[PDB]
């Protein structure tokens, strides 16, 4: 029906919806830059890195979205999701146009990749200009996009995380997949058929619907100058949660500018902030 | 036990004093961009008491009730000082405002320089202790409200420090929510705004051994830090803590004895 | 009724009860002795120290009650609370004459301190003549009053203890305070309201009715003769519980003659004797 | 179903024996006014056996059954000595009378000098072992008192040595109406005032290495001391613990193996 | 008739069942060999040591039961129970013959101990020819009888084990004891009373019906050659349960050929632990 | 998912390949006396793939489903080899037959030396890592027959690899008649003798640091060995693990996040 309606359109298309305008602005920005990036490399990595200094651009790119920094700060997850929709849609339209061109060239109804199924891309942005160190990091910046400059001290070995868990209900008899934010498995509750309501709550790992993305934990401490003896005090360390392509990007002993949305850790005085990394830029 | 009219009187007097005293300070507070940030106003205790004795005795009697009234006075004083100020984009209102009490009238009875004993619960006094253990910045979501499906019910669950900073649990089914009340609502997961989380720190301060009041072993006082007061102090320095003495008790059991430890929810921390 | 009756005794004021005669005898004894003691100092400390040798005085006190030692041994708490009632009542009646004279001079309808509430004072006696060393202390000493010549080794920092935890009932809507011996909340059960009866049980420490008294735990061990190397072995360490003014009176490394009633350490290896200290007399 | 005739015979013969030999010891026991120490009577085994053959076989077969009857015989013997004695207030009666049986005839069958195996449960025998670890003196409770408002409850349950010192409550009460509530919890019941709390010192004794009965590693027997016997044993000395071999079993769990370890409820720990 | 089978349970011994014929074969074998063993010494030990090598002999020993090794491997518990039943029966019948001689001598039909209850003695097999090393020990060996030559490293002190736990039902008011395999108490469930049917489940130890046997846990490691430096690696060890007379027979630092049944140790994912049948010392 | 006809085709071609190639190995397998023992057939991947291209793609797509069909082909080939072999007592049938696939064709996508990432779950690959820890040989109660109040309940529960070896439960409740059938009574728990095990074990293989693919810290992969693969590897030995990557998830809790780690059920362990 609509572009990316299955996953990204949780809400149906609405011209009044502010989300649509952000999607159009981001997809236009990408469409200017499609020639530079490599489509196959992006699909292989499953993500795209876009410089934030290029994101903050005059005239049309800032006309559609008046305050890009404010919008990214207030709702980092929403803006990143809209940017991912924009990149996924521009890649889909590029593949559609390329398939049409291939059909024109060969002159045959059959074409390569008939399904034209585009895997999900998590758009990522780096070189975020406003940067906050441990002193600026506090509970106020919860749910706000921040940029750090701190070396990683401890790196966890790669571990999986269940981003989507399929739930099969005995009364329903069919599997239901629910989006899962950073684990913490959520009850599906309502189901498709009104009468059954999905009363049974059974996890099902066997289903292909259940998808898994790797989770890597790295702890970063902001750089502390050694010019003074008072300087060099033990620095605060904030945990970093990485996902998908970002895993293995960090290497211990290397300063990384981890610019991403930050969230509290329920498991862990009951919570403590960790930045759910959106992009990691290596020193080299 | 404060009457509504009495609360209004205290708030009005505090507003007038802080407007006449910290006009430049409140303007500078409104200067910064970050509205979510915590802001100290640093109102002096002794001059405020000289201005009106009733507010002083009420502050001494019930600090835990007076301080929210001071925060409301901060809110409306900020209203007035912003409407007085010319530039609107440069000067933004700060809903996150907290009153800081400093310069307590130096009296042995009024200010207990020693570590408080159990007689000092619910009394504002100036503990002077040297930090020994500095816990990390463990933020706490004080409000873990379970929003009702029906409009205007707005069920709210708030963490209380007397209850070992444990969130209130809606075990009782008096409300129409019933089982929906006790089940968790992922307000924090959906967005930042539904979750009301501001930071929480614990530091243990022992009385200075140089002072003659201290005993054979320096008694240790645990201090709960809040808002801007977090990270204001580091281990190994002389610290003066103006705060409200409180006691926290772990979830209690039939067989177990009550396990209370006195805490000082700091109202102002000054590094000597 | 006698002032302070409810604070010391739950059971109501009844002249037929034998405790009344003990209270009157102690009141007379304090009346002879009230000149030496300072009323304001006693009120400030919340305690009174009376030498046991004064308790063993012949004639009247021996005639009024036959066996002070036996009554202290069998029921320490009852005799101690009777003595505390006596000191409370004699202080109240002295203040009553003083207020009567002051009212005579001033002629003021509202007298100074119209509520005239006198804080309850836990009467404490020192130099208990029978000494029961901790080695002699048997399990039958539970509920008995003993005196220990022991040296304190470990002094816990001052910790609040809830002597009264007011319980508010949601069904009733009112707050009722229950006497709380060393925690272990006692269900209020019946209340003033007959129908509601107090079905709900919700602790409420926010109420002013809830009161707290500090609790400092000190462990004492008997000094042993150093004639032989095998001698000088540290005897069993018997815990000691201080309360109210007694807290901070003990100092580690100092011999203290602790004369107090003993209870069982049900809170726990599993059970030890701890003396709920009544009076602690330091070496100096 | 125990016969009352044999119980009465054992009690009367034992009390008559102890009167006609241990009279002066009973005079000394009552003469001491203090109740601070549980008072032992120390009746010898072999002379008691030769005086009456039935007592010997009953005691060896069922020591845990015979010893309470011996305590009752002590009560009647104390009645007799009190009425026999001339001065009433100098010597007073003591409910806490316990019979300690020592001087067992040294035989391999009669006295199992080696630490008992599971064959020796419920048999009175000498365990000559050197104590290694002494636990702290404990109050415990003769029973977690069952307080019932309903009259003539006449239900008595006591802390069982076999059941790891855990209070046992039968499923159905003896009375036709039964208990008002299945579980009755009271402050008096939780407190040890209604119960006869006694010292409890749990020591472990291992075989003497010089003895041939010891293996490559010395086996260890855990010994429970009660009443006066507590504090009689000191670590590092040889102890001849005449006692009744019993079995403690921890609260059973269906998947878990039945966990039972041999124990010895001492009768008289004569220190060599 | 036979004591302890028809009295306890309504079902009688079935000659059709091959287990009964196995008992007959083993009791005949013990009958021809009973001269060497001592009755009183065996009763004092509580068990009989019967050679597996002697039993593996041909002719009537193999004629009575075709595959003795295969039967003993497949269901060791049944074979050992039948063997112990046979030795118990032959000892009882020998004492019955002696009592008959005594009755003839005295001339009084009444005799001391007419009930003549005889303790149950577990039959024990040593020198088990098929030997399985600890490396070979696998989940396949579970439920089978193995013989291992290993050196015990750790010997736990003797600890009771409740082989029989009496159960009294509150509604029923009577006490019955249920056989208990290596602890892990099984609830009595059904009882004699039909209506009450044992709805109340109360475990008690004071009852004389409850019985207990020794349980000494010894851990054995297989002896390793010192020929190569590769040899000397950490040895495989399986826990060994010693029960009844077998306790104290093992001594630390000694090599023992523990020919015992192996079962799973549910407490600690399971690990095979050999419930020892017979332990033969080096000497 | 595989279809029945596809299963039949794959099994038939696998059986034909083993009959034409590994027949002598099957003879050697059935020659051994111990029927309960586990036996490797050692089928080679590249030859099997070049014989039939459908087998290659289907095995690479769904190893976990293909391997049981391979075991069924083993059983049929064992039928054929048993009827082929003249001596009956010498050649005994082996119910415990498990296919071993070795020598994958050299392809970076099919076989990748690196420790698998979460994308590699459900795919067959060669994971070359040096064993660091060798956990003890802990056999698994893989199957426990469950009978309940329901007549002929005969419920069969298999310890699932993805479930951290917790017994599987029906998604749709068949025990509608009573709660007794809903609850599970462990037959193995009551009596030790009746059970069955597959010789479970765990080793952790750490990627060789000398290789270019490995990161700064060599990643470790935990390997689950089942059946005869146990005791085939030792710590500190260069080990190549051809296996099927799956993931275990610990029992979930509402507050707790999904706790998973990649695991590798080895299909062949070869000492380099």
């Amino acid at each position: 029906p609509y572009k990316g309606w299955k996953l990204y359109f949780s809400e149906a298309y609405a011209d009044k919806s502010p989300f649509v305008q952000k999607t159009q602005a981001f997809e236009k920005f990408f469409m200017q830059r499609i020639e530079l990036y490599d489509k196959d490399e992006i699909e292989r990595k499953g993500s795209i890195l876009v410089d934030y200094k290029e994101l903050i651009e005059d005239r049309e790119l800032t006309k559609s979205i008046p305050n890009i920094s404010t919008e990214l700060r207030d709702m980092p997850q929403k803006i990143l999701q809209c940017m991912g929709l924009a990149i996924h849609q521009v890649l889909t339209k590029d593949l559609e146009r390329h398939a049409a061109e291939l059909q024109v060239q060969e002159g045959l109804p059959l074409d390569g990749e008939p399904i034209i199924n585009v895997p999900l891309i998590h758009a990522r942005l780096y070189n975020y200009e406003p940067l906050t160190q441990l002193k600026n990091v506090r509970a106020n910046c919860y749910g706000k996009y921040i940029a750090l400059r701190g070396t990683v001290v401890r790196v966890s070995n790669i571990k999986p995380l269940c981003t989507k868990l399929a739930f099969v209900c005995g009364t329903c008899g069919d599997v239901q997949s629910v989006p899962l934010p950073d684990g913490k498995y959520t009850l599906p509750t309502k189901c498709l058929v009104p009468e059954c309501r999905g009363r049974s709550f059974t996890p099902d790992r066997s289903s292909p619907l259940t998808a898994t993305v790797d989770w890597q934990s790295v702890k970063v401490q902001e750089l502390m100058s050694d010019d003074q003896r008072e300087a060099g005090r033990i620095p605060r360390t904030i945990e970093c949660e990485l996902v998908q392509d970002l895993v293995d990007s960090c290497v211990p002993g290397d300063v990384v500018t981890i610019t991403g949305v930050v969230k509290v850790s329920s498991t862990e005085c009951v919570f403590l902030l960790y930045i759910e990394a959106n992009s990691v830029s290596n020193s080299k | 036990a404060l009457r509504a009219d009495q609360v209004s009187l205290i708030g009005q007097v505090f507003e007038s004093y802080l407007l006449q005293h910290h006009r430049d300070d409140i303007l500078g507070i409104l200067r910064q961009g970050d509205d979510e940030a915590h802001y100290p106003v640093l109102v002096d205790a002794l001059t405020l008491f000289e201005t009106n004795m009733e507010i002083g005795e009420y502050f001494n009697a019930f600090p835990s009730q007076v301080l929210p009234i001071f925060d409301g006075a901060l809110r409306r004083a900020a209203m007035a000082v912003l409407q007085a100020a010319t530039p609107s984009p440069e000067l933004r209102m700060k809903p996150n405002l907290h009153a800081r009490i400093s310069g307590l009238p130096i009296c042995p009875e009024l200010t207990r320089e020693h570590i408080p004993k159990t007689r000092d619960v619910g009394h504002f006094l100036s503990v002077t202790g040297t930090v020994i253990r500095t816990s990390l910045v463990k933020v706490l979501e004080f409000e873990r409200s379970y929003i009702c499906n029906k409009c205007k019910h707005v069920f709210v669950a708030k963490a209380d420090f007397e209850q070992y900073y444990a969130f209130c649990r809606p075990s009782a089914c008096l409300n129409e929510e019933g089982c929906n009340s006790t089940k968790f609502t992922c307000l924090s997961g959906t967005s930042s705004s539904p979750s009301s989380c501001r930071d929480y720190q614990e530091i243990k301060i022992q009385e200075q051994v140089q002072r003659l009041s201290v005993g054979s072993i320096p008694r240790c006082m645990v201090v709960v830090l809040e808002d801007d007061l977090v990270d204001s102090c580091k281990s190994g320095d002389d610290i003066t803590v103006y705060g409200v003495v409180m006691q926290r008790w772990k979830p209690f059991h039939q067989d177990a004895r009550c396990d209370l430890e006195l805490v000082l929810k700091a109202n102002y921390v000054k590094v000597n």
